[PDB]
């Protein structure tokens, strides 16, 4: 399996309008070697995908958001399952690839009484405490604290990419425009300017938050390049007996 | 050709698919600006991207997307294009479109509306054919009120043929004509049936077309009175009155019959003052007596095969004669160059109902453009989506050679080397039809697939030698994967001791039998013993390539591996057909005997909502049919709409869902049978 | 004309007065007290050394670069002090100016104080009441959060961290006390939730209040997010002080031993 083979079927995998879903497993199958993917607990917490695959012969752990189930929002079970997978993968020297498409967390009183703060902190800790090389691809959207949770740049990230369909923001456009310009009523002016200025990766690309905006059909090759350079990665951290994970 | 000649500046193509791509390619060759139109769903199509300018027209449903007269006229006015090519289908034969477009001083690449209207109605077209001194069905067209009249017509116009009854057919007096007894029998039966329903006791005697063959003559004619015939085509292999394979030259008719058909078609085209291109369709019986069937005044789907025999380009010649330039080639210039065969590959299952359409998305798509004497006419690319609103056509393969056998061999090679993953296609049916016994000799009729397959398509029945070859290939592939699973990198801390296996003993479950295999490796050559039969398999054993070329003891085979599991299951596309096989070792073969058979229960006919939400709209109606993959209803939740697809086709017992209703998790929506 | 010393004095007492006396009066009528008062009530008298007092946010977009919304310090007070003689680092979020929402400067000051604490080997106390993140800043604010998170995960098991929330924390801010070793609340004037009751009503349509969905009772009786609840601010600070007396300063140091009778 050549490392520089192209994936033209990924150019239009993400639908143009944001209310329609797509299968994230198709992207993973198209990217990994020979389209072979060992999936872990596939029938539990289907909101997220974790599994083992190979890139250029090297074993890689895969974490991805599933927009088909619950819109891809983070949860209790999703957080715990992803956290345990990431912890094993980082403990046994296995690189990580994550595919982010998430609007936030599931609302409701059941999640709030169940302690979703603790489990969200579990997933955030797992991503931030990892030392193996990790690569993130933003396909469509990453809103709010979910963007920081799901392997952001500022959590000691290594390589971060965005497809031309990616948009990164603190929240939805409508809510932002109705909590920024509230004193004076606006008709189609503020909404249009905010949409044409912030519904795109550029506010994150101008600040160096993403390395580059790449074409989808060239994703795999680029990943295969980054790992080839990142295998020599070593970091140092302050001495510590063991840490206090929010279990 | 010389592009320096004064031609049009901009051409707008009013179609979609592969015909749009062909027209765009020809226009680009000619050095002309091209404008395309597309639906909203077709924003990323190939013809949209190749054309210089693309203008959206509207929604996805073609009933008011590609037939919007006003939108197309507005696009013409906006783009300032002075000519339009309608291709075939849609608005190519539309009087209203032509009359609306003639008002703005924009030329139409196609025949004048007089030809369209004179071919629209059957009675006046038949009268014109009578005027055009072209032979038709010699069938009687009068009245037969008694049996003696039937025998009189029988002895007057000849009686080898099936009977007709003017108003009424298919059992209404349909008798095989060899003697007067069936005259009387058909008379009484048809008279009784007419007195019941039809009312006309008259009878007719239309000459047979038993064992019919469909012959097409391609005619090209400018507006100065010059017309040319471009040889013939045979399109006799059909399912649901749709052709699947065509061949331009025909072994049925000799030179004199070909000349007679050409002269008659040219005379008919001249009679109507034809322009651009058209086709004349005859039916021929077993005695080489052609009978007129119709005249289609439009470019045909199976046109390019004739191109391969004559070297012409129909699109450029017709766009040239659209401006008024007389055609160049004379009648003596046209000739026959070799043989050509065309196969249409669709997106449909060839096993169930003989071509049920299917929808999906292309996981990966490759075509054999490097093979000799092969051209591909397609309008799809990898990642393309097969929609329910359009024709499920995928591509057409055209293969030319010096003679029929070379063309058929090259077509089989091309079919075996053609990758379509993501949807179901009909490659197996075409691949099996090409190597049919009576197709090769030339005994093709209109009822080919009807009587060759009384019980429907069942795949390719592989003989004992081919069965042994398939078993050997599968065993060698299993061992190749097992050997590749041993190659690690150097650790230098805990070295890997490579296991040594002299030979691999395998139990291979195929169809309903189990075979015993002994496989040995000597580098890149596998020695396989299948029930005492020795075979040698050699290949490069590139495990990542979609194609795999192996050489089983001399014979070269091309195979594809579609699926593979750790439990021993494989799916092998071999000779065009997909075979499911189970592979195990000895030890697992005896240890699997003690394993209790877990009974599996599946329904696949009850629809359950996985997440709570609100049903925006129901896209189905009770008492209909749904394809495997077609979405039934859409439910929105958290502002995202989720499409609930299907998994089978069945009868809807009841519908428990309505539009605008809020449903929870696990709620019952649709019950099938 | 005017000298720079008078300008320094003007900046100084603007920073001391916070966002104004009317907003301080509103804060006191709400039932709670200010950030400076919290710091003075938690630390020993005269041991607080404020760090990096003069900071103004850098955001010229959306017309917020005018002089009407320039606030030195930018909604957080950071520094180092001593409890019973032992050194400690403290940050207290100010709800008066811009609602205590995170900005670039807010996060920068907190990150600097955390870096100093990790270098020296001293614990951190955080006093939280923040409305979330700025929408005017936009993408710049989220990054700030991530930085804080990293520091938290970096210091876990190295120095003890204490979180005490005295107001309505919402959004991603709620994830900073979660990584902290211990989290204490104050009754009737403190909330914690990722999503507010209005989005909950819009999406899953249950009628809830802020107390029922994020109150101290909820997080100390059924969710297990907080470790203790205190009646008001003063006794919460007293109990924070003696709990601090229990703990050591860093994992290098052994567990403290006190003179006993
Ligand atoms: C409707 O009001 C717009 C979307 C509602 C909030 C959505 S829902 C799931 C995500 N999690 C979150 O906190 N906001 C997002």
């Amino acid at each position: 399996d050549p490392s520089d083979r192209l994936v033209p079927e990924l150019d239009t995998i993400v639908p143009l309008e944001s209310t329609k879903a797509y299968n994230m497993v198709d992207i993973i199958h198209s990217v990994v070697d020979e389209r072979e993917f060992f999936e872990i607990m596939p029938n539990y917490a289907k909101n997220i995908i974790v599994g083992f695959a190979r890139m250029n012969g090297r074993t890689v752990g895969i974490v991805g958001n599933q927009p088909k189930v619950a819109s891809g929002c983070l949860d209790i079970n999703s957080s715990v399952k992803g956290a345990r997978f990431v912890r094993f993968c980082d403990a046994f020297n296995i690189p990580l690839i994550t595919f982010v498409d998430v609007p936030g967390f599931l609302p409701g009183t059941a999640q709030e009484y169940g302690g979703i703060i603790r489990h969200g902190a579990k997933l955030l800790y797992a991503f931030a405490e990892a030392t193996v090389p990790k690569v993130t691809v933003i396909t469509r959207k990453a809103y709010g604290g979910a963007y920081d949770v799901m392997s952001s740049k500022h959590l000691c990230g290594d390589t971060n990419y965005a497809w031309p369909t990616a948009e990164i923001a603190v929240m939805g456009a409508k809510g932002a425009v109705e909590i920024i310009f509230k004193g004076h009523e606006n008709v189609e002016a503020a909404q249009a300017e905010y949409i044409e200025k912030f519904a795109n990766p550029f506010p994150a690309a101008v600040r160096g938050f993403v390395d580059d905006i790449i074409q989808p059909s060239s994703t795999r090759a680029r990943i295969c390049c980054d790992l080839d350079v990142l295998a020599s990665k070593k970091v140092q951290r302050p001495w510590r007996k063991h840490a206090n994970i929010p279990l | 050709y010389d592009p320096n000649e004064k031609t049009f500046d901009k051409i707008l193509v009013a179609n979609r698919g592969e015909i749009a791509c062909r027209v765009i390619r020809t226009c680009k060759k000619m050095g002309i600006k091209t404008v395309a139109i597309h639906s909203d769903v077709d924003a990323s199509s190939v013809h949209v991207k190749m054309a210089d300018e693309a203008v959206c027209v509207g929604p996805a449903p073609t009933s008011k997307s590609y037939l919007n007269m006003d939108a197309i006229m507005e696009a013409i006015k906006k783009t300032r294009a002075q000519a339009v090519h309608p291709g075939y289908g849609f608005l190519s034969e539309n009087k209203e479109f032509a009359r609306c477009l003639a008002a703005e001083d924009v030329v139409f690449i196609g025949p004048d509306t007089h030809a369209i209207q004179a071919m629209g109605d059957k009675i006046e077209s038949k009268l014109l054919a009578k005027k055009a001194e072209v032979n038709t069905i010699p069938g009687f067209d009068g009245v037969v009120k008694d049996a003696e009249e039937a025998v009189r017509i029988a002895r007057e116009i000849g009686y080898p043929v099936m009977i007709k009854a003017s108003a009424g057919g298919g059992g209404k007096g349909m008798r095989i004509a060899w003697d007067d007894e069936e005259t009387r029998d058909g008379f009484r039966l048809s008279s009784q049936e007419a007195a019941s329903s039809f009312g006309d006791d008259r009878l007719l005697i239309e000459k047979f077309i038993d064992n019919p063959r469909h012959i097409e003559i391609q005619v090209l004619g400018d507006k100065h009175g010059n017309a040319l015939w471009l040889n013939e085509r045979e399109c006799s292999i059909q399912r649901r009155n749709q052709k699947v394979v065509e061949e331009a030259p025909s072994i049925f008719l000799d030179a004199e019959t070909r000349r007679a058909m050409g002269e008659q078609a040219v005379a008919l085209a001249r009679a109507v003052k034809y322009s651009s291109a058209g086709t004349v369709e005859f039916l021929v019986d077993s005695k080489k007596n052609f009978y007129f069937l119709e005249m289609n005044t439009r470019l045909q789907v199976e046109h390019p095969v004739t191109e391969c025999i004559t070297g012409l380009d129909l699109v450029q010649e017709m766009i040239r004669v659209a401006k008024g330039y007389p055609l160049r080639h004379k009648q003596a210039d046209i000739r026959i160059n070799g043989w050509a065969v065309e196969c249409r590959v669709y997106a449909e299952d060839p096993y169930k109902s003989f071509g049920l359409p299917s929808i999906g998305r292309l996981s990966q798509y490759q075509e054999p453009l490097h093979l000799p004497g092969v051209r591909v006419d397609s309008g799809i690319q990898p990642g393309s989506d097969i929609s329910i609103y359009y024709d499920p056509m995928i591509s057409k393969l055209i293969t030319y050679g010096s003679d029929r056998t070379e063309a058929l061999k090259r077509m089989a090679d091309a079919l075996d080397n053609y990758v379509i993953r993501g949807v179901t296609h009909n490659i197996a049916l075409l691949r099996e039809v090409i190597i049919n016994s009576r197709f090769v000799k030339g005994d093709i009729s209109t009822k080919f697939l009807s009587d060759v397959y009384p019980d429907g398509f069942k795949g390719h029945m592989l003989t004992k030698s081919e069965k042994n070859q398939l078993l050997a290939i599968a065993s060698s592939l299993f061992v190749a994967f097992q050997l590749r699973a041993q190659h690690f990198q150097e650790n230098s801390r805990m070295p890997v001791i490579k296991p040594d296996i002299a030979n691999w003993e395998l139990s291979v479950k195929l169809h309903d039998k189990v075979h015993t295999v002994v496989a040995s490796n000597n580098g890149s050559v596998f020695s396989v013993e299948v029930d005492g039969s020795k075979l040698n398999v050699t290949s490069t054993w590139n495990l990542a390539s979609p194609l795999l070329s192996v050489s089983v003891d001399g014979t070269q085979r091309t195979v594809q591996c579609l699926s593979r599991e750790a439990g021993g299951n494989m799916s092998i596309q071999f000779l065009g057909t997909v075979y499911k096989v189970n592979i195990l070792t000895r030890l697992a073969a005896e240890l699997n005997k003690f394993m209790l058979e877990k009974v599996t229960e599946d329904t696949s006919s009850v629809l359950r909502s996985p997440m709570p939400g609100v049903v925006v709209a129901v896209s189905v109606k009770p008492g209909d049919a749904v394809a495997e993959g077609q979405e039934i209803c859409v439910i929105e939740a958290m502002k995202m709409q989720n499409s609930m697809t299907a998994g089978k086709t069945g009868t809807v017992k009841s519908v428990h869902c309505q539009a605008g209703d809020t449903v929870g998790e696990g709620d019952l929506l649709v019950e099938l049978e | 004309a005017t000298s720079v010393n008078e300008r320094i004095e003007n900046k100084r007492r603007t920073a001391l007065l916070g966002g104004g006396q009317r907003r301080i009066d509103a804060q006191h009528k709400r039932g709670k007290l200010t950030a400076r008062e919290r710091i003075s009530l938690l630390l020993d008298p005269g041991s607080f050394v404020e760090s990096d007092m003069f900071v103004e946010h850098r955001c010229a977009d959306f017309g917020m670069a005018a002089d009407k919304n320039k606030f030195p310090g930018d909604s957080v007070v950071t520094g180092r002090g001593r409890i019973n003689g032992r050194l400690v680092y403290v940050f207290s979020q100010d709800f008066t100016v811009f609602g205590g929402s995170l900005s670039g400067a807010h996060a920068q000051k907190i990150c600097k104080i955390m870096d100093q604490a990790i270098t020296v080997g001293a614990p951190v106390i955080g006093l939280n009441d923040s409305g979330g993140a700025r929408i005017q800043e936009g993408v710049e604010s989220l990054a700030g959060y991530a930085d804080i998170f990293l520091r938290n995960v970096t210091a876990s098991g190295v120095i003890p961290q204490i979180s005490l929330i005295m107001g309505p924390c919402a959004g991603g801010a709620v994830y900073s006390p979660a990584l902290t070793d211990f989290t204490f609340m104050v009754k009737d004037t403190s909330y914690l939730f990722i999503t507010g009751p209005d989005v909950v009503k819009s999406v899953t349509n249950e009628d809830v209040t802020q107390e029922e969905l994020g109150g101290a009772k909820t997080h100390t009786t059924m969710s297990g997010v907080a470790h203790r609840a205190f009646e008001n601010d003063v006794d919460a600070l007293c109990n924070l002080r003696d709990f601090f007396n229990y703990l050591p300063l860093s994992s290098q140091d052994p567990a403290p031993v006190r003179e006993c009778h």
